[PDB]
């Protein structure tokens, strides 16, 4: 209960909020550089 | 007497009374299972007995099916939150007790009468479901049927023998596409009670696959006796 | 301890115990929790991992300028 408690507080909401925005960039990066070879290749 | 041991099970062990029964079958021999598989297992499957309160009823042996399902637990349990342990029976062939590790509430152990042989432990298995299907969910009879399926991965001639059994005891099955023979071939060559599992069909969609298998009694009561 | 997560996680390679009781006995001695709870709740038997010899090796990690030390040797 104590563990649970600690997980659910805003803090750690926010702190998994920012490493789950920084994985959604990275795979926005990846992204971006595929369709850009795809694009290069297609051309 | 499958009553006896049910309520020994429910009562004087404190396990909860199940809201669901999944059985898992079959599973070819190999230290290896797919990847596929394996997440089938993992967030499938595990997460549908998490979500329901469901009791997971598998062969406690270290290889085969078992193992399987040992690790499939443990995968969930480590990336789980502080929700209820899901209690998984197994049924293989003094409170402190010895025992060499090199995930399982309760060993439920077969008198089969013949040292090394296995295999007369699956109609007393049977008999545990053709019970506990019987019995009503919730509190007092107001409660529909207690919900029993066998899910069959695998498996070979015996297992097919298995399901006609349990299909003569009105409990329904699935069958995975793709697992290899038996239940993948039985599904691509293909009375009611027999359900398909297609290919596409994956994790994240169990409870729905489960409950159409189960109707096929209303959607409605299934859910209210559920937790979602 | 992401590399030892992602070490012991996979499904091909099994790890015997030999190996899991020195590591143990590294995190013991180099105060790693992380690890050692890591270690411990992988299967480790801990009854059969403590013997005599380790329990003094323990104690003997104690820092120099202790007084876990200076009362050891006191009493020696």
């Amino acid at each position: 209960a104590r563990a649970r408690d600690k997980r659910e507080s805003d803090s750690e909401r926010l702190k998994r909020t920012s490493q789950k925005v920084d994985l959604a960039l990275k795979q926005l990066g990846h992204i971006r550089e595929y369709e850009q070879r795809l694009k290069v290749l297609e051309r | 007497d499958p009553a006896a041991v049910y309520s020994l099970v429910t009562r004087t062990w404190g396990f909860r009374a199940p809201n669901l029964v999944v059985s898992v079958l079959g599973g070819s021999g190999g230290p290896v299972l797919q990847t596929w598989l394996q997440d089938l297992l993992r967030r499938g499957l595990v997460r549908a007995a998490q979500s329901t309160g469901a009791w997971i009823v598998t062969g406690g042996l270290h290889t085969g099916i078992g193992r399987h399902v040992g690790v499939a637990v443990r995968d969930h349990q480590m990336a789980s939150t502080g929700g209820t342990k899901v209690v998984a029976m197994g049924v293989a062939p003094s409170f402190p007790a010895r025992y060499r590790w090199r995930n399982y509430s309760a060993f439920f152990l077969v008198d089969d009468g013949t040292h090394g042989c296995l295999g007369g432990e699956n109609r007393f298995r049977l008999r545990l479901e053709s019970y506990i299907s019987q019995q009503k969910t919730g509190v007092g009879g107001t409660g529909i049927d207690i919900p029993v399926l066998l899910l069959l991965i695998d498996g070979d001639e015996k297992m097919l023998t298995r399901i006609e059994n349990a299909t003569q005891a009105q409990l329904p099955c699935l069958l995975v596409a793709g697992s290899g023979g038996a239940a993948d071939c039985l599904a691509e060559t293909l009375k009611e009670l027999l359900t398909v599992y297609s290919s596409e069909d994956g994790s994240e969609e169990f409870e729905t696959i489960v409950l159409k298998a189960l109707v096929k009694l209303d959607e409605l009561r299934l859910a209210v006796a559920w937790n979602r | 301890v992401d590399i030892a997560q992602s070490e012991l996680f996979r499904g091909d390679i099994q790890w015997r115990s030999f190996h899991l009781e020195a590591s143990l006995m590294d995190a013991l001695l180099n105060d790693r929790p992380e690890f050692v709870r890591l270690l411990i709740s992988h299967g480790l038997s801990l009854g059969h991992f403590l013997t005599p010899m380790r329990l003094a090796q323990l104690y003997s990690a104690a820092p120099s300028n202790s007084l876990i030390r200076n009362l050891l040797d006191q009493a020696s």
